[PDB]
């Protein structure tokens, strides 16, 4: 439940997304699920040769599962919360 | 040949007893103490029966497996089973909620043969998850359990006094001052001693107040049984920090108090033998 | 008159038992223990490779095989 | 987290395995099992289905055009 | 509607399944539960899509499927 | 279950598994995990013998007649 | 009995194989039924232990559950 | 309990495995029981085998998420 807790609050902020593939997405987060899917609206282009077969395509659905990174800015993620979060959470 | 022989003789003559008797433990702790370091092979399958007869509903033999475990151990540090040390600590505090106050006791008497033995840090639960679940057994009444848990506690008093919180420690002042109505005698007596491991750790004024604001009651023991702490607190702690609470106690008008001042400073004239001319 | 496979693998218990995953890699050894997952608890397990074949490594005392990854028991090797 | 903006629209598929798919949405199960309909090879421009089902083990991204 | 219900309705219809490695299986669908598992008669399997083994009945995981045409019948069946 | 193994116990069955594995067996036993029991058993890599094996069904992905 | 296992050798060393092939041999102090497993004075090795030392880890080492293939006592 | 022995380095630096020879070097964030991680101030290195040679790359990133699924070891650098 954590991470998703954490995705909530970034809805708005524009984020990087790595997929496993190889293929690279900028946009901004207009919405999250439990298991860290995402949807991007106005999206563009950070990586000339990774970037897949699109165009007019502005909005896109990310499943979670296929992500390998997503980059984010220092000032979107208030570090102390995220630490007293994971030191609250329950590994059982 | 006749090293090996012996003890399988000895583990199965041990697991068919059936009426209580210390001779199999005396015995088979007069072997492992003259072998010990040479026991290192037979020492494995020997825990083995120890953590598998703790399981065993009978409650004899849930003595006689915790009983036999506080004689192994000497042996086994030489051994440095360590680990087993951990194993076997373990599953003597997952125990330490039992119902049968026989069984109840060994296992805290093998409990106090692995703290002392072993490194301070090392112990599993750890010792500052184990004393907080000791306090409410002190109130268990019975007695092996009593006797058993203060030796227990004055041990960590001794060993280990920064770990519980002194607030904690003060848990336990207010619980040994209402344990020593007990009619046995050692008790008593070990009660007496953890005031002076408590006081040591925590501070004296925090401990003596408790024992004086007792003086009032009526009933003998526990006014001669509070003089004799404040006896204690005195020698561990310094005269100097005893002495004038107590001299000013000796101001209130109850005959009672004035007593138990005169018999406190009676012990801890004995107990600081030669201080005693300052 | 139904055979059940956890029944079959219990049998095997205390036999040898080749342990082939869904990989070339393979553990033969002692079947000591199993639980209703398919980990695997095997004694002294001699660890394939399969194409020659090398053999990585000689286990000595007892390894926990993970189920996860097991697509074949075979009972005494 | 829902697909639910995209039914019965025109969409671009990224597989996992970097292949490319353009199909109506019609319909979508939990895993992002999709039901489609009119599917086309986004490269090659070449009719596969006029009804299709693709299993999400296979989808990486799924678009709106 | 969802497809797993599009499925479990497809029922005695004929259909196509491409699987993780590339076996394709035309066949009739007999059976479908919640977990996408199938079961087909009347069934040819092929190694690639290129193209021939005929047989009688056939269950295929869920979790191997990467997709399942079906037939243009389907909508309005 | 939507396949009944019942009807294949003591005949011959094709079993593909994940990570590219065939396996041809007398089909002697089954669960409702699909776990399998087979005699006989040669897993197809081009051939290799095991006799009575355990097939898990995880990782099992097809399975028809021989 | 997979359990029995694993407090039975909390404190030995052992060697963990992942998936990959990679393989670490460090002293156990911790498992979880997730085979989750935490090592300490850890090296990594290819395949087998006589193979070239590719790392020696002073910290302790967290290998994932889902990635183990083994954890076995020397 | 591997798992609590990874909040004692929370806010503290980390070397992180990853599937297809990744690398990841940050200050702990964020993690849970899947592994998930944040990282902040982190360099990725990527080995790559191009023309029978061997390179690595870097990438810098002030905040970064880690799908837990990838994940093969943690410890520090």
């Amino acid at each position: 439940m954590l991470f998703f807790s954490f995705f909530k609050t970034l809805v708005d902020q524009e984020v990087v997304v790595e997929l496993k593939n190889d293929i690279e997405i900028k946009g901004t987060l207009q919405s999250v699920d439990q298991f860290l899917n995402l949807k991007l609206d106005n999206i563009s282009c950070t990586d000339e040769k990774k970037y897949p077969h699109l165009g007019s395509v502005r909005n896109i659905f990310i499943r979670g599962s296929t992500v390998r990174y997503v980059y984010l800015n220092k000032n979107m993620v208030d570090t102390n919360l995220l630490q007293d979060a994971t030191r609250r959470e329950v590994m059982t | 040949r006749l090293e090996t022989r012996l003890i399988d003789a000895l583990l199965i003559a041990f697991q068919e007893q059936t009426n209580s008797d210390s001779i199999i433990f005396k015995g088979f702790g007069a072997v492992t103490v003259s072998l010990d370091i040479r026991m290192k092979p037979f020492l494995a399958p020997i825990v083995s029966t120890i953590l598998n007869h703790l399981k065993h509903k009978t409650p004899l033999v849930r003595q006689h497996a915790a009983d036999l475990c506080a004689i192994l151990i000497p042996v086994i540090k030489n051994c440095h089973e360590f680990e087993m040390l951990n194993k076997l600590n373990i599953i003597l505090y997952e125990s330490l909620g039992e119902v049968y106050p026989e069984v109840l006791g060994s296992i805290i008497n093998a409990m106090y043969c692995i703290t002392s033995v072993m490194d301070l840090d090392k112990l599993q639960p750890p010792i500052n998850q184990i004393l907080p679940t000791l306090t409410p057994i002190l109130r268990n009444k019975h007695r092996k359990v009593e006797v058993n848990t203060i030796k227990f506690v004055g041990l960590i008093g001794k060993l280990a006094p920064t770990y519980a919180p002194p607030k904690e420690w003060m848990r336990i002042c207010f619980e040994l001052l209402e344990l020593l109505k007990s009619t046995n005698k050692e008790i008593r007596r070990s009660a007496n001693a953890t005031f002076g491991f408590i006081a040591e750790a925590i501070g004296p004024h925090d401990v003596l107040v408790a024992l004086l604001n007792n003086l009032k009651v009526q009933e003998r023991q526990l006014r001669v049984c509070t003089a004799v702490a404040i006896g204690i607190v005195a020698k561990v702690c310094g005269p100097y920090n005893v002495l004038p609470v107590i001299m000013n106690e000796y101001t209130t008008p109850e005959t009672n108090v004035q007593n138990g001042v005169l018999k406190a400073m009676s012990f801890m004239f004995e107990y600081i033998g030669n201080m005693s001319k300052d | 008159p139904e055979i059940l496979p956890l029944e079959v693998i219990d049998k095997t218990i205390n036999q040898k038992v080749l342990i082939v995953l869904q990989s070339n890699r393979e553990f033969e050894g002692t079947l000591v223990g199993f639980d209703d997952f398919v980990n695997v608890i095997l004694e002294d397990a001699v660890e394939w490779l399969i194409d020659r074949n090398e053999k990585v490594m000689q286990h000595h005392g007892r390894m926990l095989l993970s189920g996860n990854n097991i697509a074949i028991l075979v009972p005494g090797g | 987290a829902t697909l639910k903006d995209y039914l019965n629209k025109r969409v671009v598929i990224i597989k996992v395995d970097g292949e490319c798919l353009i199909a109506s949405l019609n319909g979508f199960d939990k895993n992002t099992n999709l039901f489609i309909t009119n599917v086309f090879n986004r490269i090659s421009k070449e009719f596969i289905c006029k009804a299709q089902l693709l299993r999400g083990s296979e989808i990486a991204l799924v678009g709106l055009i | 509607m969802l497809p797993l219900y599009l499925l479990t309705n497809a029922k005695g219809q004929q259909m196509q399944i491409e699987l993780k490695n590339g076996e394709i299986i035309q066949g009739i669908l007999t059976n479908v539960d919640n977990w996408m598992n199938l079961t087909l008669s009347n069934v040819t399997e092929y190694s690639e899509e290129s193209a021939a083994v005929k047989l009688n009945e056939i269950y295929i995981r869920g979790t191997f499927i990467k997709f399942i045409k079906l037939q243009d019948n389907i909508i309005d069946k | 279950a939507i396949l009944d193994l019942a009807k294949y116990k003591d005949s011959k069955i094709r079993v593909k598994l994940m990570g590219g594995k065939l396996v041809i067996g007398v089909l002697k036993g089954y669960d409702q995990l699909m776990n399998l029991v087979l005699d006989d058993t040669v897993e197809y890599m081009n051939a290799r013998k095991l006799g009575l094996t355990v097939i898990r069904g995880t990782i099992l992905v097809s399975l028809s007649s021989a | 009995v997979t359990t029995e296992f694993l407090s039975d050798i909390i404190g030995k060393t052992v060697n963990v194989k992942l998936a990959s092939g990679l393989l670490y041999s460090g002293r156990l102090e911790s498992i979880d039924g997730f085979m989750n497993v935490a090592l300490s004075s850890a090296t990594e090795h290819y395949e087998s232990n006589n193979n070239k030392l590719l790392n020696k880890f002073n910290s302790d080492v967290f290998l994932r559950g889902t990635q183990v293939m083994y954890i076995s006592e020397q | 309990t591997p798992l609590d022995l990874l909040k004692l380095n929370l806010d503290e630096r980390v070397y992180i495995k990853l599937r297809g020879a990744r690398t990841l070097v940050g200050t702990l964030q964020a993690f849970d029981s899947h592994c998930n991680i944040v990282l902040s101030d982190a360099v990725e290195t990527i080995y790559q085998l191009n023309n029978e040679e061997l390179s690595e790359s870097e990438r810098r990133c002030e905040m970064v998420f880690i799908r837990g699924d990838t994940v093969t070891l943690i410890s520090t650098p």
